[PDB]
């Protein structure tokens, strides 16, 4: 069974810096894709960062392209997300997965890490 | 108000058999990330309450957890205070560090005045349980202060070796358990005996093969020692060492009585409410657990105590609730330490398990029935070896329980210690 | 619910002088333990100062015995460490704890403090 | 390239409170001009609120001297309008550059934003 | 019972523009003395501005003299500080009261305005 524990933070001030984190246990994380996926109440799926298994490749969309960088740590089963200069747009949930968008996810979302930012 | 042992007349505690989880498991033993993961192993643990002062021992293997190297062998002692509000915890005060790890093994502790001396085994064959063929017979004990002060030298470390043995017909002696008992100035350990198999005397009838038709006649001889074609048979026992002399270190190894006799185990001795309560681990013919109290403290003699439902799992040779004599050097180490005399309650960290050793337990067990059990972990977390000792915390039994788990982050088995309050009102 | 407050500094030349603080709120700290822990990436814990309640007992480590000495302020609740002739085998983070070098620590590691002696 | 991206609709009550928004990205936001410009269709430029780089010189017009007030949040590239009692004469296209009224502009106009004031 | 309520607020980037306010009641405003004094944790005292009566004299200290300029509104009971150009130095609580620095104060300080420059 794979559980996926979302983490992170939340309700801060707009204009700051947040680091979400997500790790992973069971399937082999030396070699896989990991992405984070947010959904605002009322819209949709929405992708942000993608990360490759040899950390070669990192897509971003055409909001988020200057925002954050995702990272890698292989040695250590984890998904960071150093969110920097985010705005009230970013207000969401924020979800790990082995999908970049699609409408794919092969493992139930366990908990996610909703990320207030207003006021 | 003060942290001391089981003294007295403690609150009331609950009598009862209850379903309703009522034992709170509380953790003192916080690390920090282990950021840099590594093949990094804890073994070989020791755990020893007295009077408010505690200890503790690890040999840290980089790579198998069984098969592998010392780097480093942290001994210390330190004082027994409380965290916050009721809240009970270790606190360590002084340090000692042997210089070449891998010459120390199988510690013994003891608690004294104002120190604590930690009989420990020397070998340079490794294992002496598994190389005793060639073992010297060496005994170190290494006495550590529970408050050193500035530039004392000679009252924060007392590094001494032990050179007369009263070995009367045993071959060699080692200490073997978590901690002994003392009567004033008389420290005792736990240990076993090695013997040679062709000079033992032990008549062929009287192991318990008669309503045991799956279970040869000499299973109860060629189970006394670590394999049929061995060279040593164990015996349980405990050594004096009289330290009110100081003229001449003294090593008395008293074997243990004939009653239920098995192989050499973990054995653990503590005087729980005035009387000495003895333990000894069952890796032999005998699964079920070997508790009672000891009357003549000199004379090992203690009365067994016939509990059929706590044991301890094994291998598909002798798995738990095995009753018959059967060729098996097989187990794992769990004790209990004794909160209640006038009912005679029990309270150790079990696992349960038939042929696993996962999902590690507290169980609380009077004589034959368990009365409220508590998981400290998972069902899929694996367990070793437990330690159990309880102390009072100004008005009432506390118990802290070291017990060897498989962290998540951690990808290492991590002896936390979990501190349980003995409930004193139940449902 | 204990907070510890690691403080100090870093990025120091070889054989400088650096001063590391720790505060902390909660717990009496006119009768407690306090000691400094550091760990390096790789290696595990490295206990270099401890000292008692009433100041009475400070012990060092065998590579730190001369080079810091730990101090003790009850009146205000802290814990200084006046790091004096560092080498290049001090680069780690250091943390403040209830406990010498142990594995034990009855509170939550807040936020440490890592020192940097490189160049 | 400089993109103006406008926000805030219409569709309100005479008398009510709405609140424009226009972010911008490219040029640096923490030394420059901002001010909001309408048209009503039939009419030409019409300027209503100006403000300066350090939030120090705020002009506004004959017609909406206390309507509302611009403000600036040269943090996080965007420009605020917090329009106040508002009548049937406000019913334009809203527009954000980098000039008071004039006949300027050094940037197209992307979208604008339509505010309707009527029923 | 002389009432000092503070406000303002803090956790602003580096060289921004805060504006910091004190109402007062009780005492006759229209005739008195008023200074802010700032106190950042581990130091004392250190004020940083002054002003008569009739607003005739404006004194102000050695590292805010071309900072902030304190104002007065004897009309409406007031004390605006319009800090300009902060730096990291000024992370520090300010308070109002009846004295330029001193260790003066006829009045219980109430709950003065933590302002935090960093980041
Ligand atoms: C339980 O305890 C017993 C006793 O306490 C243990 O038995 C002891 O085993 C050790 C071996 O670990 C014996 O020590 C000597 O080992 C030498 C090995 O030399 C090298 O061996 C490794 C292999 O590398 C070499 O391989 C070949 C081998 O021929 C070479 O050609 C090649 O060039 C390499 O050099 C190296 O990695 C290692 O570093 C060594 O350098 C032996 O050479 C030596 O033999 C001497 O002694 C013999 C009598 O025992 C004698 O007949 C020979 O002629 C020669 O003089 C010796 O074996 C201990 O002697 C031995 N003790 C006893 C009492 O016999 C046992 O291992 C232990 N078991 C467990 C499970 O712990
Ligand atoms: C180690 O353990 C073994 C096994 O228990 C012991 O050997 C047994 O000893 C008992 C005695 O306690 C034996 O029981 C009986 O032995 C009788 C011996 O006969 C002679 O006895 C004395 C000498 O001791 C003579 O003076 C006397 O005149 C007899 O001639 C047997 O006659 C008995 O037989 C009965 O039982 C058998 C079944 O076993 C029936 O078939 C018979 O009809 C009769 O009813 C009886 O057996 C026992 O036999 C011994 N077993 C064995 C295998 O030898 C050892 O003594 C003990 N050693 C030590 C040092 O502790
Ligand atoms: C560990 O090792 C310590 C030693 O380091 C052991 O402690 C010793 O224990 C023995 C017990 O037998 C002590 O021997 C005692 O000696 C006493 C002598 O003291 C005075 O005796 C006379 C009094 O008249 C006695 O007459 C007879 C003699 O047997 C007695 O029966 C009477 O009751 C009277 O007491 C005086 O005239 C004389 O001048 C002496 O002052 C003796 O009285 C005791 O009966 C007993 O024999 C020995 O002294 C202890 N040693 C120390 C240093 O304290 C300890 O037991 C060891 N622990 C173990 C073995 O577990
Ligand atoms: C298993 O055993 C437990 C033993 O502690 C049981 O807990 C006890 O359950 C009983 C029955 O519900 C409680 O008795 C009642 O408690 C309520 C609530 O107490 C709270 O009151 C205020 C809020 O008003 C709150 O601030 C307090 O902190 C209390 O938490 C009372 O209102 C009732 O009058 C009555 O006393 C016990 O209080 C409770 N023990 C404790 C320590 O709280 C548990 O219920 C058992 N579970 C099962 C399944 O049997
Ligand atoms: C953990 O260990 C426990 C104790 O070792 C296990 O309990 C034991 O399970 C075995 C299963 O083989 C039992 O052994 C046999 O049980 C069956 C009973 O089923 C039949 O019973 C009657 C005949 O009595 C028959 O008419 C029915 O139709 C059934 O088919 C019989 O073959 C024998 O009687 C034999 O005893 C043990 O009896 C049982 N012990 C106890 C004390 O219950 C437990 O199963 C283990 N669990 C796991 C997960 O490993």
């Amino acid at each position: 069974e794979v559980q996926l524990v979302e983490s992170g933070g939340g309700l801060v001030q707009p204009g700051g810096s947040l680091r979400l984190s997500c790790a992973a246990s069971g399937f082999t994380f030396s070699s896989y894709a990991m992405s984070w996926v947010r959904q605002a109440p009322g819209k949709g799926l929405e992708w942000v960062s993608y990360i490759s298994s040899s950390s070669s490749y990192t897509n971003y969309a055409d909001s988020v392209k200057g925002r954050f960088t995702i990272s890698r740590d292989n040695s250590k089963n984890t998904l960071y997300l150093q969110m920097n200069s985010l705005r009230a747009e970013d207000t969401a949930s924020y979800y790990c997965a082995r999908g970049l968008a699609g409408v794919w996810g092969i493992d139930v979302w366990g908990q996610g890490t909703l990320v207030t930012v207003s006021s | 108000e003060g942290v001391s042992n089981l003294v007295g007349l403690p609150n009331n505690i609950c009598l009862q058999k209850t379903s309703n989880q009522i034992l709170k498991p509380k953790l003192i033993s916080y690390t920090l990330p282990v950021v840099g993961q590594s093949g990094t192993c804890i073994t070989d643990p020791l755990l020893a309450m007295d009077e408010g002062y505690f200890a503790y021992s690890h040999l840290e293997k980089i790579g198998s957890c069984s098969r592998g190297v010392s780097k480093q062998r942290i001994i210390g002692v330190g004082e027994v205070l409380d965290r916050g509000d009721e809240v009970p915890s270790l606190f360590m005060t002084n340090v000692w560090t042997p210089s070449n790890p891998n010459t120390v093994y199988h510690c013994s502790a003891v608690y004294n005045n104002e120190f604590y001396y930690v009989l420990c085994a020397v070998s340079v064959v490794g294992d002496p349980i598994l190389n005793s063929t060639y073992w010297s017979g060496s005994l170190m004990m290494t006495r550590l202060a529970v408050k050193p002060k500035n530039n004392g030298e000679s009252y924060n470390q007392h590094q001494f070796a032990l050179r007369n043995i009263e070995k009367g017909k045993y071959d060699k002696v080692m200490p073997y358990g978590p901690s002994g008992i003392k009567q004033g100035d008389t420290l005792y350990f736990p240990a076993v005996g090695f013997l040679v198999r062709t000079e033992f005397t032990y008549n062929d009838s009287n192991c318990p093969i008669a309503e045991c038709q799956y279970s040869k006649p000499e299973n109860c001889r060629l189970s006394m020692g670590i394999r049929p074609n061995s060279h040593y048979i164990l015996r349980s026992g405990l050594l004096k060492y009289n330290l009110s002399d100081e003229e001449n270190s003294k090593i008395v190894f008293i074997e243990i009585s004939d009653q239920r006799l098995s192989i050499g185990s973990p054995s653990k001795i503590y005087d729980s409410l005035g009387q000495p309560v003895f333990y000894q681990a069952s890796f032999s013919w005998d699964t079920m657990i070997k508790f009672g109290d000891v009357q003549t403290v000199n004379p090992l003699v203690v009365n067994w105590r016939d509990n059929t439902v706590i044991s301890r799992p094994g291998q598909s040779q002798c798995p738990r609730f095995n009753k018959c004599p059967e060729v098996c050097w097989e187990g794992v180490y769990n004790d209990a330490f004794l909160i209640d005399r006038i009912n005679w309650i029990s309270a150790g960290v079990f696992l349960d398990s038939n042929q696993t050793a996962e999902n590690p337990v507290f169980t609380v067990f009077k004589d034959n029935e368990v009365l409220y059990r508590a998981q400290l972990a998972s069902e899929d977390t694996n367990a070793q070896k437990t330690i159990t000792n309880c102390f009072l915390l100004k008005n009432k039994i506390w118990c802290i329980s070291l017990v060897e788990i498989y962290d998540t982050g951690d990808n290492v088995i991590r002896p936390k210690l979990f501190a349980v309050k003995i409930p004193e009102q139940c449902t």
